[PDB]
């Protein structure tokens, strides 16, 4: 639905003194929905490319490295790997 | 030979007139009415059939 | 019926930096507008029809726009 | 605000072209605004390409030939 | 406008270089000749004998564009006063030399010898070397002869941009004290120290390019509108705008410059009496701000997907 | 509370449930939602950083649509990625 | 399936190695992969040359010039 | 210069012979080489990613066609 609270929290994380107008907030929701749907469609296609009946984090890493340009791809797989090594640490 | 757009005459086309810079409520859903969007399977089936008849190009 | 105001086309030309148009471009622009409108409205009405209701929402519009590459 | 094409004629043309294919529609205000804005953006892009083509041909005047050439180089003909 | 008569010195040998096509053409047929440096001005001659006199003090900017990266090498001259020759009055006069390209022969009568692997690009590179070496020698020799009265200028091709100021689109190249493009005749020249401010038009959400307005320090001259400059050249121009450090501002609307200059010419006092160039720089009512007290009550609904 | 185990603010479990709700594939993996929320939080944080810096150079607290436009315009890796979008006003 | 004598195979594979050294070193290709690469490359180049000739002939000139190339790229988005 | 510059002129003129191409000038060679390098890098990025995430070091034709149909 609306993912406004998590965006407000990361906004407080990077620049706490800032806020956001509601129009820009709905545009943020639209953008995050669109990019999530693009990467999810890419992952659903890869659920058939590599023949796996399930989707692992390698597929999401591939989708990130494909849909993104040079710097952002590596700079996002970094955060992905940090969070997955955090979840694998129980 | 042609018309002009730089010089005199541009500002007249930007005039604010209320009866034209507004919308109308014919065939418009009331804001009080609640409407639910598509499910995944519905839109996937619709777009699959749509691409098939886009190769078809029946109408025309 | 081809109801687009001519100064709207002039404003469109100005936003694109066009300088000298002829007295014939208006019909071509109306035709291309109708060309794009018919396809996008066909996609939107199909999305509304498979939703099992008769209401056209902005979400249908963005879903129709997503196919071309504009989100 | 100084804006582009006025809302009412575009909405009327959209309704006419929409009733051409289906009857008895329910519209949302945001949907019509999205239609108008997306059409305006795509039209500005195509106008910019058309001006580039008319400038390439050593002419200061724009003609529909530039429109068709831009549309075909984009790949939008069928 | 009058000119100065050119004088010849037979006491010593003067600079000389041939194979320069003149532009613009004197007769309607394009024509080639030779060029010599003299005591007071450049003497351009040809097989018909067209005596083109280009006075040294009459040269505002001496332009040179080389033959690497472009098929034609150009020696361009901008005059203070336009001169009449061949019943034609010209202000910018260039002389150019070509290297050689194929223009046709695409299979209708194309010989098989392109597949003979002549490796003619090495000969082309040596020809380029000979032309650029000869031009370098000519430029140093004329620097010696001029007593450093005037100085030539070579453009920054690497950090140039694509622009369409005239009816035709081209690529514009900044120089030390000018922005010029003599390749696409009619040549475009402008001097940097003569421009007060630059105004950019049609900046918005992603568009292919933009317009740009050059506003001169004087006002009886129309502002020069350079259209079709890509977004990729937006800030790089600014990287050059802070080199000579001239003021630049942006705007979205295309401006009525005819009326701007008319209002400037008729009554100059009132324009600076209102601030001067101060037209180069509610919303909450028009745009609600997100209320930081609206939240989703539903939590811990993640559920378990097991091992 | 697997979002605390993941170490990032985004709702990994909600991401997983919305992935299997869209009926993209048969099985859905245990590690994909963590990586997906990781890259989503990274991109949200980076774009919020860009928007906040634009708001600071504009001398405002809130970020409006124009701040987002000026932030992605001065980034070739978001213009070459998501320069093909449509948002003007509301 | 007629895209053959345009391109010599040797400079093709030399260029594939020059581009493969940049991103991932020491990868291997089958011959079918190379043939598919060549087919796709010649297809895109002939399409772009068609568009370039369209733009050049649109310029009231019959000659093809780098301005037509850059115009076709910028309309296509390269 | 690079290690090697690229493909030869007659190959480009045969490419032109296959298009409607008429009146080739002498500058299109270098621009063709540059745009070829640009587009080749754009596609080989995806190709090598597809081969590396297919848990092998052999780049087959299937990865190539996958990349071509993804770009569209």
């Amino acid at each position: 639905e609306s993912y406004s609270i998590y965006v407000y929290k990361v906004l407080k994380q990077v620049h706490p003194d800032t806020g956001i107008s509601s129009k820009a907030m709905g545009i943020m929701n639209s953008f995050v929905n669109d990019i999530f749907e693009r990467i999810a469609g890419e992952a659903s296609r890869l659920a058939h490319y590599n023949k796996r009946s399930t989707i692992t984090s390698r597929e999401i890493q591939t989708a990130v490295r494909l849909l993104l340009p040079g710097e952002l791809a590596k700079h996002a797989v970094s955060e992905g790997t940090k969070a997955v090594t955090k979840y694998t640490s129980s | 030979d042609g018309e002009e757009l730089i010089g005199d005459g541009m500002e007249r086309d930007y005039r604010a007139i209320p009866e034209l810079d507004a919308y109308e409520a014919e065939g418009l859903a009331l804001d009080d009415e609640d409407v639910e969007e598509l499910t995944a399977s519905q839109r996937e089936a619709a777009e699959r059939a749509m691409r098939q008849r886009d190769r078809e190009a029946g109408r025309g | 019926i081809q109801g687009i105001t001519k100064p709207a086309i002039r404003r469109l030309a100005r936003r694109g930096g066009v300088k000298r148009i002829s007295g014939l471009i208006y019909e071509e622009t109306r035709g291309v507008l109708k060309v794009f409108l018919e396809n996008v409205i066909r996609d939107a009405v199909t999305y509304t029809e498979h939703a099992k209701r008769k209401t056209v929402t902005a979400m249908d519009v963005v879903y129709a726009l997503k196919r071309q590459g504009r989100t | 605000t100084e804006l582009l094409i006025r809302k009412l004629p575009f909405q009327r043309l959209v309704r006419e072209i929409a009733q051409d294919f289906k009857t008895d529609l329910r519209f949302q205000s945001s949907a019509v605004m999205a239609l108008q804005e997306a059409c305006e953006a795509y039209l500005v892009g195509l106008f910019e390409d058309t001006n580039l083509c008319a400038i390439h041909a050593k002419r200061v005047t724009i003609m529909p030939k530039d429109i068709q050439l831009a549309r075909r180089i984009r790949g939008e003909r069928a | 406008v009058k000119q100065d008569s050119l004088v010849i010195n037979l006491n010593r040998s003067n600079p000389k270089l041939k194979d320069l096509y003149i532009r613009p053409n004197i007769a309607q047929k394009r024509m080639q000749g030779s060029l010599e440096a003299h005591v007071n001005g450049f003497r351009f001659t040809s097989v018909r004998g067209d005596k083109v006199d280009i006075l040294y003090n009459n040269i505002k900017h001496a332009l040179f564009q080389p033959c690497d990266g472009e098929m034609i090498i150009v020696l361009h001259f901008h005059l203070k006063n336009a001169i009449m020759f061949g019943k034609k009055r010209h202000t910018d006069v260039q002389f150019y030399t070509e290297v050689g390209e194929i223009t046709t022969d695409l299979g209708k009568h194309q010989h098989m010898h392109d597949r003979d692997d002549l490796y003619a690009e090495q000969m082309e590179r040596e020809m380029r070397h000979k032309l650029k070496t000869a031009f370098k020698n000519f430029i140093e020799k004329v620097e010696a002869l001029t007593k450093e009265e005037l100085e030539f200028e070579v453009p920054f091709r690497d950090l140039g941009f694509n622009g369409a100021p005239y009816r035709s689109t081209c690529l514009l190249q900044p120089t030390s004290s000018a922005l010029v493009n003599a390749t696409e005749w009619p040549p475009f020249v402008v001097t940097l120290d003569e421009v007060e401010l630059i105004h950019f038009e049609r900046v918005q959400f992603h568009l292919k390019n933009f317009d740009m307005v050059i506003v001169y320090k004087d006002y009886s001259k129309k502002v020069t509108m350079i259209n079709a400059i890509p977004v990729a050249s937006l800030d790089p121009i600014k990287e050059w705008l802070n080199s000579c450090d001239l003021k630049y501002t942006e705007g979205v609307q295309s401006l009525n410059w005819t009326k701007i200059m008319k209002t400037i010419v008729d009554d100059p006092e009132g324009f600076f009496e209102q601030g001067g160039w101060s037209f180069l720089e509610e919303s909450e009512i028009e745009d609600e701000t997100f209320n930081p007290s609206e939240d989703d009550y539903e939590e811990e609904e993640e559920d378990s997907d097991e091992d | 509370t697997r979002s605390s185990r993941a170490g990032l603010q985004f709702p990994v479990g909600r991401v997983h449930r919305l992935l299997r709700k869209g009926n993209y594939s048969e099985r859905v993996g245990a590690g994909a939602p963590v990586y997906l929320a990781a890259v989503l939080e990274y991109l949200t944080a980076e774009i919020l950083e860009l928007a906040g810096n634009a708001a600071r150079d504009n001398k405002k607290t809130r970020i409006i649509p124009r701040h987002l436009q000026l932030a992605i315009r001065n980034d070739e890796e978001l213009n070459k990625l998501l320069g093909k979008v449509t948002i003007a006003q509301g």
